[PDB]
């Protein structure tokens, strides 16, 4: 009863069909869209041997580039506009997940390309799978290529995870990053919070793999670059593993760069980050105290935003249960100062 | 880009656009800035009794820059 | 080993480089429009290094896309600047990478 | 020709090195433009807490152009 | 007695010569300039025909072109530093009259090109004859030259008077020239102030002939202009003839453009130019009123400069008690304001 | 008519023509320095006018130089206004008119 897009509920006119038509004129720009794709699973994504074990769960996720031939969906080889990532095979649901979350970035005002879920043709009567689709970020209106970059590059940073030393240290942080991001943006505070509240957000989902390559900037108005949209927003909560690795994909604060220093929250009794952790990390960023306070007050209040749009998602339960113990957990720590 | 300030007004009615444009409302700006609401109010109509450092100020978190010329 | 060339919104911006020694990234003496990234300003011009630039190593994939070609060619990570012209029509942004 | 103020304080210098340039003493721009010696000192020094207004006056009376980039 | 350069008094040293060794430095920047010219009159001035009448006296003055090969003048006939104006033939001591203005308006802080008085070789042991000199202001340091142009042809005005009719009336003036000048110099306050003083002092000494040729622009901070030195300041008082003209070479209002009305002054009882008219003048340029008060003031306290410059001047006694009546009578009119 | 070179500070800037209809002052396409006069901005480069332009016809010089140039030297007085040429080298500032 709820949109394969927007994940709000249909409206009679649009329950059988499983797309609402707000949702499909989003994606798209036309109306007249054809959610079902005309192609299996096994006919484009070529499933490879053995992979890895050590790999973060983003380097076994396909990529499928897609083109919009008359609302429809047609499988390109060479850039395209869009963007299919099917759940990998090791990771079942994995879609609705990346889904699930990127419609909560959006829902709570962060700059999101359109998405949804798209399905599968079935193969034998099976039931319908669904792969996540979004739009790419590196072209405008006329569909024209828009020159973009990663942070790893522009920092000169030689690993994902700042992992640049003799030791296997991580030597860039969110603060240095942040720090280095108002150096090359337009330093407003609009750009700041949201950027803190990018952090905050990641942390507070579950996405400990939030890297230097999930960072972008982009060359749209002149020479100015702009923050790059939020992308690949997935929650680790339902991958025990691969969530108890690391509390997030870089440290929090400069101080923590080779392990020299422990932010103020390890040495509390919680013994993780905690709300005094993202406050020094905003103080870093220039934003006063007064504004923090409220930025924290507003996070409190949009907790029920989380529940709900994780709750009317189409990730499975027991994933789903996983993601609000973490999200409610932290959420709580945010209040020790 | 580059615009010539032609009177206080001028600024003022400039920086209002540009904060929302951004989505900036006002109550952020006085917990960033310290300038009360009804300053602001005031600085965005006409600036002219309204000190120079919040106009500074208020332009900076904005993403002004201010430039002198002759 | 080859020399090959760069492109930014579809206009030639220089070539990359690999020789005996290190790796030289070479702005064109006439270009004076935007750089393909901040770490390569256009005014410096010369760019060599011992290793590739982290920009150029960063535009080469890494996950289930990389994978895909170190299954069927697999050069064994041998050519440096020869991983991305597998590629040199996939990348994102207005950049590419292409031979001669 | 254009020279970013990084702060209030680098204003008033660059305006009171103006001044000095054009021979113009306090007294005169007092009579063109009505604020008083005492707080056109206050401007040349820091202008943080002097009325944008005032600022903006002096700036015109010596040539100066005032203009907003980002 | 008085410097034939700065009309300052002589010490005994240089008494005999003329020339104080200060004047010699400021006209030529060494102390042994020869300021007693190594040719005669008629050796380079031909005596030209007199030109219909009732023009502009400068438009009778002869100009030589001078340069300074050590410390003596030479003429030359292509771009020199300095300008030679001898007295015209039908207006003796002309040449005079320019030094004691321009030396007056050099001691009331206006920008003046340096200038003296010079000799020329005699004849046969008669009266010795002076001449105007004056270094050019298109010349650097270096001597190299600085572009400038005229203002008639920069506001693109066919005739130095504005008579651009058949009317003969006059079509630019004063508030208009500045109006134009604000547009394209830089209207720092120091620049209006000097302008308006320019134009007041031009009616308070006589000089009815600042007409458009006689304001220039200097190009020398790259693309923005500047308004040129003052040049061509003559009182016009000891020539009545000339002097019930005009009271000044242009109208002073816009409103007088082309005789369309008059200036209040005119319509008071006193019938000409009044301290009311100069307000309007300068209230026009943006000047406040507390500083166009305090500007009328300074000209009243500087009466003592341009009584003192005159009365030690080279002009002779009739020539002066002219001028200081028409200053003495337009210098109290000023006070006829509000 | 006439056709005669303007230039400033030593280098040709445009050039001034004379024919039938009227004069014609043109700055040469490849010339982006400073304006000759305020009448005359750069950023025009073609000046048509029946009458020469008040910015030429002021650079002639009057009064007792205009007489003794022109007892000697019989011009048009009117119809040739090009005195400028004959005057070209003793201009008043940076200009000079010179023959082609």
């Amino acid at each position: 009863a709820n949109c394969r897009i927007l994940l709000t509920p249909l409206n009679e006119r649009d329950e059988q069909r499983g797309y609402s038509t707000q949702g499909l004129k989003r994606l798209s720009g036309t109306a007249k869209l054809n959610p079902r794709l005309g192609f299996t699973r096994t006919q484009f994504v070529q499933e490879l041997p053995r992979q890895q074990k050590g790999m973060s769960i983003s380097g076994y996720q396909p990529k499928l580039q897609l083109v919009l031939d008359e609302g429809e969906f047609r499988v390109v080889d060479h850039q395209g506009n869009f963007i299919l990532k099917p759940s990998p095979a090791d990771f079942p649901g994995l879609a609705e997940n990346e889904h699930a979350t990127m419609t909560l970035m959006s829902r709570l005002g962060f700059d999101v390309p359109v998405h949804g879920l798209l399905s599968f043709a079935p193969q034998s009567e099976e039931e319908l799978e669904y792969a996540f689709v979004i739009r790419r970020y590196d072209r405008d209106n006329k569909g024209l290529p828009v020159h973009q970059e990663q942070l790893d590059g522009a920092m000169q940073i030689t690993d994902k995870y700042g992992k640049t030393g003799n030791d296997n240290e991580q030597y860039v942080s969110y603060e240095t990053l942040a720090r280095f991001l108002v150096a090359h943006v337009n330093d407003n505070i609009a750009f700041k919070i949201d950027l803190f509240r990018r952090i905050v957000y990641a942390w507070l989902l579950g996405n400990n793999d939030m890297h230097l390559r999930n960072f972008g900037l982009v060359y749209s108005d002149g020479l100015t670059p702009a923050l790059a949209p939020v992308y690949q927003f997935v929650s680790v909560a339902p991958y025990p593993e691969y969530f108890y690795s690391n509390y997030l994909a870089l440290p929090l604060l400069t101080r923590e760069e080779g392990g020299r220093e422990l932010a103020p929250g390890f040495h509390s009794d919680y013994g993780e980050y905690i709300g005094q952790d993202f406050l020094l990390l905003g103080e870093s960023m220039g934003l006063a105290p007064r504004l923090l306070e409220k930025l924290f007050q507003d996070i409190r209040k949009e907790n029920a935003i989380v529940m709900e749009t994780y709750e009317q998602s189409f990730m499975t339960q027991d994933h789903i249960q996983a993601v609000l113990q973490c999200y409610r957990h932290r959420l709580g720590l945010l209040h020790h100062h | 880009p580059l615009l010539t300030i032609e009177t206080p007004r001028h600024l003022g009615e400039q920086l209002n656009a540009r904060r929302k444009e951004l989505g900036i409302d006002l109550y952020t700006l006085e917990l960033q800035t310290g300038i009360s609401t009804s300053t602001l109010k005031r600085l965005f109509k006409d600036p002219e009794q309204v000190k120079f450092g919040s106009v500074f100020a208020v332009a900076n978190v904005l993403g002004v820059k201010l430039c002198i010329g002759e | 080993h080859r020399r090959v060339k760069v492109l930014l919104y579809g206009q030639v911006v220089g070539e990359l480089s690999q020789n005996d020694s290190g790796f030289l990234f070479q702005y064109a003496h006439d270009y004076h429009g935007p750089a393909i990234s901040i770490s390569l300003p256009v005014a410096q011009r010369q760019f060599p290094s011992e290793t590739l630039h982290p920009y150029f190593a960063s535009l080469a994939p890494e996950g289930w896309l990389r994978q895909r070609y170190s299954q069927i060619q697999h050069r064994d990570e041998n050519d440096l600047l020869g991983m991305l012209i597998d590629n040199g029509k996939n990348l994102l942004g207005a950049i590419q990478i292409l031979p001669w």
